[PDB]
């Protein structure tokens, strides 16, 4: 704001705070989610998450990191961060046990620039 | 134990994949069978003698 500058923001990352808050929620009284989540999941992490974004006096471009426990996506914490988000890669087990890095299924995972009108139409 | 259902929807998968592959070497199977049981009934001539 005050700079004007831009910003690169890395997090590693968003599943300690929200297990973080999931350790304490019990303890305050609050009931939990199904899995065993604090039930102010999704709020705490828009909270957080509308804070990054772009305005007109500057930009952030943030990275976040997640923890999938048990590679599994079904998990809430990761499924609610798919919102707050233009760029949700993915990676997974299963290649990196045949020896291949970065471990990205490109399948799994998509962009929300790749329209021909924000870049090169070879490039879509 | 979210892993193990997973597990087992992973292996039931794999076999509803399996099922239509071994339906479709069925039915090319039967593609050449149609065309072949037509020796059948011109068989057992070419050797009479």
């Amino acid at each position: 704001d005050e700079a004007g500058q831009d910003v690169l923001l890395f997090v590693d990352n968003v599943f300690r705070f929200t297990q973080a808050n999931s350790e304490v929620s019990a303890l305050l009284g609050r009931i939990p989610a199904a899995v065993g989540y604090q039930p102010t999941l999704a709020e705490d992490l828009g909270m957080l998450q509308e804070r990054i974004t772009s305005t007109v006096k500057g930009s952030i471009t943030s990275v976040q990191a997640v923890y999938v426990p048990a590679d599994d996506i079904t998990d809430p914490a990761p499924a609610t961060t798919f919102s707050h988000l233009d760029a949700t890669t993915v990676l997974s087990r299963s290649v990196a046990e045949a020896g291949i890095y970065p471990a990205v299924e490109p399948l799994e995972c998509a962009s929300r620039i790749m329209d021909p009108d924000a870049i090169d139409v070879n490039h879509y | 134990g979210g892993g193990t259902i997973r597990f087992w929807r992973e292996k039931l998968e794999g076999y509803k994949k399996y099922h239509q592959i071994v339906k479709t070497i069925k039915m090319v199977t039967l593609a050449k069978y149609r065309q072949t049981v037509v020796r059948t009934r011109v068989r057992d001539q070419t050797l009479r003698y």
